RNA sequence: CAGAACACCUAAUUUCGAAUCCAGCAUGAGAAGC
RNA sequence: GUUAAAACUCUUCUCAUGCUGGAUUCGAAAUUAGGUGC
């Protein structure tokens, strides 16, 4: 059972409450904005109170449209646990702090900072392909190419397998993997979000205009969003050599860009190998305080100002755009510009003297043919596709094409098979005895989890079937045991280290790779690793070989399965 | 007889709150993780005994006032049946008129129960000898109970309210000496009809 | 359970005024038909 | 009135316990005793079959069930034990439905 | 839910272009097929195929048969493609060969007490996903559940405790106990019966543990009288009375001595002693 | 009968660090601070008072030389026959004095600040380690009571002696670094146990 | 025929009839009567087959005397004896692991997880009492379930 | 297609997370109708 | 084709009352906001 709490235009509340038999699952506890209007918050609270006590709040990505009502759902104490991906968790740390910061500047409050940290106490995190067993439901995440940490949620209940798509990323995405990862198994229901734009890589055109303008004697101001989009246009400046410099005048946008480069393992495979080489190179020069911002705005030698206030509404893109609006320069609108925003008036002339060019390649969501392609990759045809968000218009034309593919649509304003994931026994039942007033029978066999049916089949069945039929390093199991024992005796590997590495391994393999890479990262300004220093009389060459031994020993343990890692690590640390 | 007192008791938590897990299987399941589990339900909610705390409170204060109240806290002590607390909470002959429920929490463990660390500082070297992890209930956690007196006289309101004030003084359950269990109570009392449910 | 029982058992081997009063107590059910039957059974057994 | 038959067995709903008696002055456990209890959230079924029904048997049985919800059912009712909630599915039946 | 045998359908309990409304039932021509509608389903029993048939208007379930191209042509040209098709009434290998092609058009097939897994590992060997497991099948009165040797270990240990704490060494089987006259036994057990140290439960438990031999009674009276090292508490009921602390101990000692002296009396004699106190046994 | 109220007031004179004990409060503050302060869910700072008082009384009374057990060695069982066992508890009787926690009268924002500490290399005289903690500022006021159930004669003076030991030596953590030096103001009253009985 | 595979020690005397409380497995093999050991070995043998396809000795009286002495100083409490009964009943490798767990001097703290002795003893002898406790409770694992229960219900009845 | 506001470098790490007491009493074993 | 055959040992009555998982034990032990520039 699924409820769409405000799933029409995500203004004043949006949630997907999966009503399974044991849990009140919530997907995408988020809010949009109308850029100006007070009673809004009362309709939000009424929706939130109507949700009820949600057993698990699951965030497909980290935008406020998907994660904006989460600390309000902790203030009313309706949320139990907050599961997402780790990059999503730190992104909503910055986004909830910024949301409240604007409420304080708006003179407000929907939630408070205590609600934010109280959200991040109950916030469990798992990465892609990590099935976790919560309250009759096996929940897995799969990448959907939208932003860093964005996934689609796969919930296998006994009443059906649901795939909340979230936002599917476009083909113009360079930082992420392009093919959106999917369940290998069934999808009884797919909760799909429609598009917002229209169907074309301008890309190079950016580097064209910014060429011609910078040689003309004018800096290029590129307004952008702070989630992904600034890093998209900075990555297109990182790829092709642009001889004049780039400058980020965005504090939040810069610390999100750093948050890209510690979480490079969650980005595209071709960029996961980025070796003590930065991915954005060292081409980006970051403005830190307001005084370099003022000096750079006053400075007039042509250079990219590539920063993020969004849509010319408040931030440091503003302090640049005032003198640029007084100027040879140009504004490059690589994002959509919403209603009632000052930059929409700049994009509609109502007059910026410097040149107006918008670019439509840098889009976050996908296309109509990409939502079709998202649909056709599926191993089985879905039973029903619940188009939920988008503009109403393109929801109708996508709905018409997906009816043409002869799969069924439920629009939210226009919104009954039972799918029992049955368990059945295929073994002899007659030969049973009694010991403690229990009709029992010892049996040995094979459980076979087949799509839509868990069966318990004998040795005869397995006979019939068998008769018919990252780039992690590698080292042997005994070498792993020897090296962990030796680094434990010299106090490099500790019980807090093994506990924390176990927490990131139960988090998922790529989070543990990030943890060991972050610990073994020598800071070039100091020379310090986060490894525990060893006890003894080791010199600096030997201390460096032991740190590399710890790096290559906690890697290549990651490659093993969970049980093997627990059986190795339970000897050195008896508590997990 | 024809009337019956309903005392809706709303308890807020001020200091941390501990009440130990009483079920064997639930406790031994939690002793792989925490050494002092909070007394919890199977619906994931915090269960606190409330009748014995009220009886102990009223017993101590009525004994200090000078009333002829038996001490049922002594080991296998028989209640006589003529005390005020025998009429309220119970005697051997007759049951109590007051049927106190457990303080059922209004939230569900994962929002109010936290795993904490307590120690034993060695007094001369100022290091930690023992380290034990115990579960506790956060402050501001809301608990609900109802006290249903079957045959009300006039004192059964004020005696319960006085015992509640004593529970604000000494604490409701668990480690009352280390400062745990300090709570406040709000009382909504009504005298219902016994024949209310008969249509 | 058998042997436990059978060892247990084994150890376990080792004039008008009365008319008016009985007519009163028959109506308020103090003495009853079972009481009359068992009291008469005790009298028929002896004294 | 049928017995309240649970749908689970002992290892799922019956838990042993530790109930105490605390001295009022010394604040120490004078007595300890173990006692089984059925857990919260455990559900039970009972079928009440009324032959020769009047109009008011439904109302009286539901009213009795709200009184049982208020008081409790079973033992240790003063300590908070046995407080439950009832759901009722009523159905009229011709007695010859087995024929 | 279809139960295969013909074709039974349990919603109304029917078993397989105007519309007859029983469960909306409507017979389309095969060139005949029947389309049944219910709140939980839109089932289609097609029958056999011949070339331009009359497919219904959403056929949630499509129960067809074949023994090859025409089956798939009919699998298409049906608006809102079915959730699950069912391949019946044919040879098994040809059904699988057709079924591979219904999987290639991404449509799920199934070739022809509730049971609960209380299990927990996985393996991807061969075409199917699995987890090797040796276990137990309990057949409770409305469930059939699956367990492993940890649950058998727990009920085996419960049976071992329940069967060990059930037979003592020399009970009901065949010296140096205290001695005291019958008159002092009368006076002591009267006095210890008015105040409640010797109560009817305790006299009855003395009677069962005396019927189970003298040594069982000696063991029972010792473990009743045994003062704990830690609490300093004996398993007697407290006397009801002023008795301050030392005649408490002398009074429990009197109960100890009186019961232990009554032990060597004859079984009929201790019976004539006890029934004045506890009429039952 | 009577019971004794000891209303205890602490004013912080040097930055006070007691550590957060709740695991959910501590591993969610680890991205910010390496040493969180103990807080309530009402966001007021909690200090454990009992163990400090009992440790104080064991140290001072053992130095004076009476029969007082130690409850600080490994699994140290209390005896039951001393002044500390009578006041603060044992394996037999409970503690006659219920010592409430020390909750601050102000919430975290006014009184908790987020400070940076360092480890300086003794040779190069440069910053070798850096870690962030939380400290309670000076002048923050914490309120407790101490209730004595069966009040004996010496008990107020005994509690105040322990409250002078805690003023000199300190309460909380980082005690030898200067953290935790406090001042106590005590108002005492003897009350009857039948006071709420109208 | 039928073969019992159990040593008939721990046989009580109920009246004039010798008696044993026992749990087992009828095997239609020689109609054998096999204990729980049999089941554990054959369970693990089928586990290995399924997955493949895809102690020092002390005298009894010394055990009573040492467990007596360690009970009086409260090194071996009834919590320890109860949990040792749980870990022995679960198996022997579990009892080995539990006893090594409570006897392991932690290298960072220097503390054994036993209960400290009651009374004045030198730290060397307190350690020797700990090593004695390791030796008896490890030596207890070499015996069967019946003598272990009969040994430790004199000290913790309910264990 | 949503948040956005004189200078660096850092902000990690390590131990423990157990031990013990108690688990008893007491009452009631009948009626009555057919 | 049995001194046959016919007739339910049925109805009424809650294992309920009394008893707080309490007591013992301080998240503290280590680490200079230091290095730069009149
Ligand atoms: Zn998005
Ligand atoms: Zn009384
Ligand atoms: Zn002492």
């Amino acid at each position: 059972m699924i409820k769409f709490i405000g799933g029409a235009s995500k203004v004043t509340g949006s949630a997907f409450l999966l009503e399974t038999g044991n849990a009140k699952i919530l997907i995408d506890c988020g809010i949009e904005q109308e850029k100006g209007i007070k009673d809004n918050n009362e309709i939000i609270e009424k929706k939130i109170n109507e949700i009820g006590k949600a057993d698990i709040c699951i965030l497909t990505h980290a935008h406020l449209a998907a994660s904006g009502l989460v600390p309000l759902l902790v203030k009313k104490r309706k949320v139990n646990k907050i599961i997402s991906t780790p990059a999503t968790k730190e992104l909503c740390r910055l986004l909830f702090n910024d949301f409240q910061r604007i409420q304080e500047e708006n003179n407000d409050p929907l939630y408070s900072y205590d609600d934010i940290e109280s959200s991040f106490e109950i916030w469990d995190e798992i990465d892609d392909r990590n099935t976790i067993e919560l309250f009759d439901t096996k929940i897995t995440f799969y990448n959907n190419s939208h932003i860093i940490g964005s996934v689609s949620v796969f919930i296998e209940t006994h009443n059906g397998n649901y795939l909340f798509s979230g936002d599917i990323g476009s083909k113009l995405q360079q930082l992420m993997d392009y093919p959106p990862d999917m369940p290998d198994g069934n999808v009884d229901y797919l909760i799909l979000e429609s598009t917002y734009g229209n169907k074309s890589s301008d890309r190079d055109r950016l580097l064209e205009i910014a060429k011609t303008t910078c040689e003309n004697g004018g800096k290029v101001l590129i307004p952008s969003f702070a989630i992904g989009r600034l890093q998209e246009v900075l990555y297109t400046f990182s790829n092709y050599n642009f001889n004049f410099p780039v400058y980020i005048d965005s504090p939040m946008g810069s610390k999100v860009t750093n948050l890209i480069k510690e979480y490079n393992i969650y980005l595209k495979k071709k960029l996961r190998r980025l070796i003590t080489d930065d991915l954005f190179n060292n081409k980006y020069i970051a403005i830190n305080t307001s005084n370099q911002s003022k000096e750079l705005s006053n400075s007039k030698e042509p250079a990219v100002i590539i920063s993020a206030s969004g849509m010319l509404e408040g931030g440091r893109i503003l302090n640049h755009l005032e003198q640029i609006k007084n100027d040879n320069s140009t504004l490059i609108f690589v994002g959509y510009q919403a209603q009632n925003t000052r930059g929409r008036k700049i994009l509609d002339g109502e007059k910026v003297r410097c040149r107006i060019e918008k670019l439509n390649s840098f889009s976050a969501h996908a296309d109509q043919d990409e939502l079709i392609d998202y649909i056709e990759r599926l191993k089985y045809t879905p039973y029903k596709v619940f188009l939920v968000h988008g503009e109403k218009e393109q929801r109708e034309i996508l709905a018409k094409r997906i009816i043409s593919k002869k799969i069924r649509v439920e629009l939210p304003e226009n919104y009954e098979i039972l799918i029992e994931k049955k368990v059945v026994l295929n073994i002899n039942t007659d030969n049973m005895c009694n010991f403690a007033s229990y009709r029992l029978m010892p049996f040995s066999g094979f459980i076979v989890e087949k799509d839509d049916r868990i069966e318990i089949n004998d040795k005869n069945w397995f006979d019939m079937i068998w008769n018919e039929e990252m780039a992690l390093p590698d080292m042997s199991h005994d070498k792993i045991i020897e090296n962990i024992e030796y680094l434990f005796n010299i106090k490099i590997l500790s019980k807090n280290r093994i506990k924390e590495f176990w927490e990131e391994f139960c988090k998922g393999q790529k989070a543990a790779i990030k943890y060991i890479t972050q610990v073994h990262r020598k800071n070039p300004n100091t020379g310090r690793r986060n490894w525990n220093p060893p006890e003894g009389d080791f010199t600096d060459n030997e201390i460096e070989k032991l740190y590399e031994t710890a790096y290559n020993t906690l890697l290549s343990l990651i490659k093993y399965d969970k049980n093997k890692v627990y059986n190795i690590l339970i000897n050195f640390n008896p508590k997990l | 007889a024809k009337t019956m007192k309903k005392i809706y008791v709303t308890m807020k938590t001020l200091s941390p709150l501990y009440t130990g897990e009483v079920r064997r299987e639930d406790k031994e399941a939690a002793q792989k993780r925490v050494n002092f589990p909070v007394r919890k339900t199977a619906t994931n909610k915090v269960l606190i005994p409330f009748k014995g705390a009220l009886r102990s409170a009223l017993e101590i204060m009525l004994k200090a006032k000078g009333e002829n109240v038996c001490d049922t806290g002594e080991s296998r002590a028989r209640p006589c049946g003529r005390c005020v607390t025998c009429s309220l909470f119970g005697s051997m002959g007759r049951a109590g008129r007051a049927s106190v429920d457990f303080l059922i929490s209004n939230d569900t463990k994962e929002q109010i129960v936290r795993e904490s660390t307590h120690l034993r500082i060695e007094r001369q070297t100022k290091s930690a000898s023992d380290t034990f992890k115990g579960e506790e209930v956060i402050e501001g956690a809301t608990f609900t109970a109802t006290i249903t007196i079957s045959n009300p006289q006039e004192k059964d309101l004020s005696l319960i309210q006085s015992a509640l004030k004593f529970i604000e003084e000494n604490g409701i359950g668990g480690w009352l000496n280390k400062g745990y269990g300090r709570v406040s109570f709000e009382v909504k009392s009504e005298d219902v009809a016994t024949d209310r449910f008969l249509k | 359970d058998m042997i436990w029982n059978e060892e247990y058992n084994k150890m376990r081997s080792q004039h008008d005024k009365i008319i008016e009063n009985i007519e009163y107590l028959f109506n308020i059910k103090i003495l009853s038909k079972n009481r009359i039957k068992e009291f008469w059974e005790e009298f028929c057994k002896g004294q």
